[PDB]
């Protein structure tokens, strides 16, 4: 469970970052469901 | 008469008249089916480790290898590409569709 628990902590703040970064494409989102 | 005549006729029109997937179904009756609700929370303290292994770790080792960027926006923007493609299509028919519409209209007029 610790083991996870470090895995939670840097996998998921590496997981913040790529999401952060990516950002779902959140203006290519909104240029991708605006033309939807 | 676009308020009078329509009105008189439509009485006279009337007075003629008074002379005159199992699953999918019942899911529809407005219930969908409850999912795994496990994996998101557990307990280090409560009951079952496979929870921890079994559904936690292996699952974030296959997230943070599927939680992508080497192609980033790329892969994105060449769909956005596509849609753009997809789309003009349909307004090329509405302007086939508007002039031959247009073109019976005009032949009913003379």
């Amino acid at each position: 469970t610790e083991v996870l628990l470090e895995s939670i902590q840097s996998k998921v703040e590496s997981i913040e970052q790529l999401q952060r970064k990516l950002q779902h494409v959140q203006p290519l989102e909104q240029q991708n469901n605006e033309m939807c | 008469i676009p308020d009078g005549y329509k009105n008189e006729i439509d009485q006279l029109v009337k007075k003629e008249f008074a002379n005159i997937t199992l699953f999918l179904e019942e899911y529809r009756r407005k219930y969908p089916r409850i999912d795994t609700s496990r994996y998101i929370p557990n307990e280090s303290s409560e009951v079952s480790l496979l929870g921890i292994v079994d559904s936690y770790l292996k699952h974030q080792e296959i997230v943070l290898d599927t939680l992508l960027p080497q192609t980033v926006s790329n892969q994105w923007r060449i769909n956005n590409d596509y849609i753009r493609q997809t789309c003009t299509i349909v307004e090329e028919m509405n302007i086939q569709q508007r002039k031959q519409i247009n073109d019976l209209e005009i032949y009913r007029k003379r």
